C-alpha cells in the first residue's frame, strides 16, 4: 500500500525489486513498462494536533 | 518395480538407477542363483481382485 | 607407456571464492558457513608436458575423487583442457555424465558410457580431426548444445539435491613454474537437475600435431582442489560485487576480523 512514482534507480540487468537494511521494498520493475518505479509509505512524517 | 534391498539411504532428489546383485553377507557378489543372493527388485502385483 | 605422475604441491593463495546465494545485497557485510576452498591450502598439480628422450610424455589423468566439492584451474595454451567426465564407477553399470564444452559446441551428455583407458580427443588447435571419449552409450536421458564455438581457467563444481553446480571464471597470466598469486571471485553459469551420485571425475585432453597420422605431447598444466566445511566473510560494492573475502579459521586475526 503506497504511492507509486518514477525512478531514476539503476537495476542489474535482470532484476524485479529492489530493498534496504531493514527489508523495505522501494522499487518494481513493473512489467509490460519495464519502467522502474519507486514505492513510498502512503503517510510519513509526523501530524501534531 | 521398486527397490527392496540397499546398502544405504539415498539423498534428496537423488536417483539410482542401477542394477547389481547386492550379497547379504558383504560388499560384492557377480553371480545369483545361490543361497544367499538377492535381486534388488522386486516386481508390484497389481490384479483385478 | 607414461611416467609416474609429480603429485608437487603449491599454495592455493586466496583463490576458490564463488557466489553462494542469489539474494541482491548493497554495501553489505555477510557472514555465511559452507563448503569453501581453504586459504593458503596445498593444491595438487598435474603437467602436460614435451617428450625429450623417448616415451617419456607426461599424459595424466588419474581417478581424483570428489567428496564434498572441487576446485579446478587450468593454465595452458590454444585449448589442451576441453572437458570433465563426472560419475560414481565410470562403468557401463552406472550412469555417467559428460560435459564436453570445446569442439563444434557445448555437449552435455548423461548416458550409461563405456569410456575407453585415456579420454583423449585426437584433435588439434583449429579444424579437428576425430573424436575418442566412447564406445558404447545404450541408454540416454539427456543430451544438450550450447550455440558457441598462456590464460588462467577456473572451474567449481558442487552437487546438492540433485543439482550439479559450475561456476566459471578467466583472467590471463604470464607464468613458467610457479602457481600465481591473487584474489578471484566466480561467477554462476551452469545449473543442471541430473540427480545421480557423483564420487569420481577425470579430465579430457587433446593431442597436438603437425599435419601427421601421429599425435604427441603439449605443454600445460592443471590444478586440482577440494572443499571443507568453514565459515567465512564477504563484503559487498555498491552495484553487487565481491571485492574481498577473509577466511575465519587461518590466523588470529581472520577471527578477530570475522568476531
Ligand atoms: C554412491 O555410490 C557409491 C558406489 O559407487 C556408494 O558407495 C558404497 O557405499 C557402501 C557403504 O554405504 C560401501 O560398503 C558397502 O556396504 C557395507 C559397508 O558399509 C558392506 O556390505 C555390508 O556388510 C555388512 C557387514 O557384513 C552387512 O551386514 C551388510 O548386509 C552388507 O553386506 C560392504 O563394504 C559394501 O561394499 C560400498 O563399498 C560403496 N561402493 C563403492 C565404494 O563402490 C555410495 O554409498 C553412494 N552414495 C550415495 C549418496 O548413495
Ligand atoms: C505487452 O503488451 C503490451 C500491449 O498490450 C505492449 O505494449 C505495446 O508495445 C508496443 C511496442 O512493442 C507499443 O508500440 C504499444 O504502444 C504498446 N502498447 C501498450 C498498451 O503499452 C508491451 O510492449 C508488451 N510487453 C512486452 C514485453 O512485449
Ligand atoms: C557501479 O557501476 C557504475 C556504472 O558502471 C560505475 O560507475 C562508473 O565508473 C566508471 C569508471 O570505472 C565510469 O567511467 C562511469 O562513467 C561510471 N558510471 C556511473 C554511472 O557512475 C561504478 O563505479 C560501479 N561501482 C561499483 C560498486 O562497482
Ligand atoms: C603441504 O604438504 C607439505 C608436506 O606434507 C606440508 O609440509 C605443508 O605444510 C603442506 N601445506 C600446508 C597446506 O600447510
Ligand atoms: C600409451 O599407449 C597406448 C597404446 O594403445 C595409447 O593408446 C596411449 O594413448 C598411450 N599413452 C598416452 C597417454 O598417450
Ligand atoms: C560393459 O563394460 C564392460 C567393461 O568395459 C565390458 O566388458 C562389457 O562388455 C560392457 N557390456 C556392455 C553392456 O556393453
Ligand atoms: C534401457 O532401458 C530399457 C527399458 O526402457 C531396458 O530394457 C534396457 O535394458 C536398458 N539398457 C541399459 C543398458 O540401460
Ligand atoms: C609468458 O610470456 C612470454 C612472452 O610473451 C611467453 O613467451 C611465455 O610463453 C609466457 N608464459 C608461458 C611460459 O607460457
Ligand atoms: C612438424 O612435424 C615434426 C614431426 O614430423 C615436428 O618435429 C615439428 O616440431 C613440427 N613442427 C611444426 C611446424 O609443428
Amino acid at each position: 500500500t503506497g504511492v507509486l512514482t518514477e525512478s531514476t534507480k539503476r537495476f542489474q540487468s535482470f532484476q524485479q525489486f529492489g530493498r534496504d537494511i531493514s527489508d523495505f521494498t522501494d522499487s518494481v520493475r513493473d512489467p509490460k513498462t519495464l519502467e522502474i518505479l519507486d514505492i513510498s509509505p502512503c503517510s510519513y512524517g509526523g501530524v501534531s494536533v | 518395480y521398486y527397490r527392496l534391498f540397499r546398502h544405504g539411504k539415498i539423498k534428496p532428489y537423488e536417483r539410482d538407477t542401477s542394477n547389481v546383485p547386492y550379497n547379504a553377507q558383504g560388499g560384492t557378489c557377480t553371480d545369483t542363483s545361490q543361497l544367499n543372493c538377492y535381486q534388488p527388485l522386486k516386481s508390484y502385483d497389481f490384479t483385478d481382485t | 607407456n607414461k611416467s609416474t605422475p609429480n603429485l608437487d604441491q603449491f599454495l592455493s593463495s586466496r583463490r576458490g571464492f564463488y557466489y553462494f546465494d542469489d539474494t541482491f545485497r548493497s554495501s553489505v557485510r555477510v557472514l555465511t558457513s559452507g563448503y569453501f576452498l581453504p586459504f593458503q591450502s596445498n593444491l595438487t598439480r598435474y603437467l602436460t608436458l614435451e617428450s625429450i628422450t623417448g616415451r617419456r610424455i607426461y599424459f595424466d589423468n588419474p581417478n581424483i575423487p570428489f567428496k564434498d566439492g572441487l576446485y579446478f584451474a587450468a593454465t595452458e595454451k590454444s585449448n589442451v583442457i576441453r572437458g570433465w567426465i563426472f560419475g560414481s564407477t565410470l562403468d557401463n553399470t552406472t550412469q555417467s555424465a559428460v560435459l564436453f564444452n570445446n569442439g563444434t559446441h557445448i555437449v552435455v551428455n548423461v548416458c550409461n558410457f563405456n569410456f575407453c583407458q585415456d579420454p583423449m580427443l585426437a584433435i588439434s588447435a583449429g579444424s579437428p580431426y576425430k573424436s575418442w571419449v566412447y564406445t558404447t552409450a545404450t541408454n540416454c536421458t539427456y543430451n544438450r548444445l550450447h550455440a558457441f564455438n598462456v590464460h588462467l581457467r577456473e572451474h567449481v563444481f558442487r552437487n546438492v539435491d540433485g543439482f550439479l553446480y559450475v561456476y566459471h571464471n578467466y583472467e590471463s597470466i604470464n607464468v613458467t613454474n610457479t602457481f600465481p598469486g591473487g584474489f578471484s571471485v566466480l561467477k554462476p553459469i551452469l545449473k543442471l537437475p541430473f540427480g545421480l551420485n557423483i564420487t569420481h571425475f577425470k579430465v579430457i585432453m587433446t593431442l597436438f600435431s603437425n599435419t601427421t597420422q601421429s599425435f604427441e605431447a603439449d605443454a600445460s598444466a592443471y590444478f586440482v582442489g577440494h572443499l571443507k566445511p568453514l565459515t567465512m566473510l564477504a563484503d559487498f560494492d555498491e552495484n553487487g560485487t565481491i571485492v574481498d573475502a577473509v577466511d575465519c579459521s587461518q590466523n588470529p586475526l581472520s577471527e578477530l576480523k570475522c568476531t
